[PDB]
């Protein structure tokens, strides 16, 4: 088939920038290439139709270009709204085929986090499990360690974390990390600590709680 | 004004059929192509293949030959595709699209989750505020399928809240968390629910979540 390969796949832009994400095709395509938009749990949007051309509704920011197997979706000054996902979409031949994609995540200024730990409640416990949980809010950018410590033995396969997508009013991610243990294994030690290095704290947050202590 | 409109999430046990619907309105129904996509979670779309309503033409992605089976009805402007002997690996987001030669009109998407798993509501838990701007909430857990709901005191807290998104736990079962930040001199002085729902086992629950005496 036809393979369309994309580059970037990842891109932070701070808004009034310009960007131009590229998409290279495994064979000639004629102009039939497109570009697409896509927001979280939307269908995706046109962008660009035929390498080049207009679509209806689409901001004038937006603009295509190439020819031959190299194509480039060009943005000039990027806005607060034009976070998403970019593809570009081949319909030259069956079977239609698009690439990896590429996410314009939108860039701001360093944020640390706000760390916060949660013991398990009572009520879960006597059910048998401990949710231990520690809370990273508000912070950018996105990376970050986040390690779990009982009774100061650095704990490893024995939690999950989840992250929220670019808060649609300040731009910045929260995260939340889930040490599950048994009641039995939560309640042979005391002292429970989460650890956060982040690129805006000078050094790592430490938000712990002691199980002798209310 | 074009349109196209997919049903609703399903939900089934591997080795299942699914059948997902794409309604067109706006055109002659048997005019235009209806071509039908899967989007994997943090993925690409991959085509699946496409059919003409009026003639019953289709055309076929060889990868979906055995998956997938497009009929339509142009009485009822309604396109279908079935996917059949389901497995894990077809849990994906379904779009049909209408044939423009690009792809201007989409439906909104189909869920479809495949698992072992069976109907289970969650059980909520205080996510309680430090013994020394605050922080709280709840911890949705054990349930199956997606999706819960979260609100805070019925929709009159809205601000400082994050609900993450579910993780898939090793039993099957997804896991939540939904919190909020408040002032720190508020937690003696008030009350803070939050309101779960999860349709699917019919769980509406509203949970106190107090500091710790």
């Amino acid at each position: 088939d036809i393979e369309l390969t994309q580059s970037p796949a990842t891109l932070s832009v701070t808004p009034g920038d310009s960007v131009s994400l590229s998409c290279r095709a495994s064979q000639s395509i004629s102009n039939n290439l497109h570009w697409y938009q896509q927001k979280s749990h939307e269908p995706p949007r046109l962008l660009i139709k035929y390498v080049s051309q207009s679509v209806s509704g689409i901001p004038s920011r937006f603009s295509g270009s190439g020819s031959g197997t190299d194509f480039t979706l060009s943005i000039n000054s990027v806005e607060t709204e034009d976070f998403g996902m970019y593809f570009c979409g081949q319909s030259n031949s069956w079977p239609r085929t698009f690439g990896g994609g590429t996410k314009l995540e939108i860039k701001r200024t360093v944020a640390a986090p706000s760390v916060f730990i949660f013991p398990p409640s009572d009520e879960q416990l006597k059910s048998g499990t401990a949710s231990v949980v520690c809370l990273l809010n508000n912070f950018y950018p996105r990376e970050a360690k986040v390690q779990w410590k009982v009774d100061n033995a650095l704990q490893s396969g024995n939690s999950q974390e989840s992250v929220t997508e670019q808060d649609s009013k300040d731009s910045t991610y929260s995260l939340s990390s889930t040490l599950t243990l048994s009641k039995a294994d939560y309640e042979k030690h005391k002292v429970y600590a989460c650890e956060v290095t982040h690129q805006g704290l000078s050094s790592p947050v430490t938000k712990s709680f002691n199980r002798g202590e209310c | 004004q074009v349109q196209l409109q997919e049903s609703g999430a399903e939900v089934m046990k591997p080795g299942a059929s699914v059948k997902i619907s794409c309604k067109a309105t706006g055109y002659t129904f048997s005019t235009y192509w209806i071509e039908w996509m899967k989007q994997r979670p943090g993925g690409g779309l991959e085509y699946i293949g496409e059919i003409l309503p009026g003639s019953g033409s289709t055309y076929y992605n060889e990868k979906f030959k055995g998956k997938a089976t497009f009929t339509a009805d142009t009485s009822s402007n309604t396109a279908y595709m079935q996917l059949s002997s389901l497995t894990s690996e077809d849990s994906a987001v379904y779009y049909c699209a209408r044939g423009d030669g690009y792809y201007k009109y989409w439906g909104q998407g189909t869920t479809l989750t495949v698992s072992s798993a069976s109907t289970k509501g969650p059980s909520v838990f205080p996510l309680a505020p430090s013994s020394k701007t605050a922080a709280l909430g709840c911890l949705v857990k054990d349930y199956f399928p997606e999706p819960v709901t979260v609100s805070w005191n019925s929709g009159a807290l809205t601000s400082g809240v994050h609900t993450f998104p579910a993780v898939l736990q090793s039993s099957g079962l997804y896991s939540l968390s939904s919190v909020v930040t408040v002032p720190s001199s508020s937690l003696g002085t008030q009350t803070y629910i939050c309101n779960v729902n999860h349709k699917p086992s019919n769980t509406k629950v509203d949970k106190r979540v107090e500091p710790k005496s």
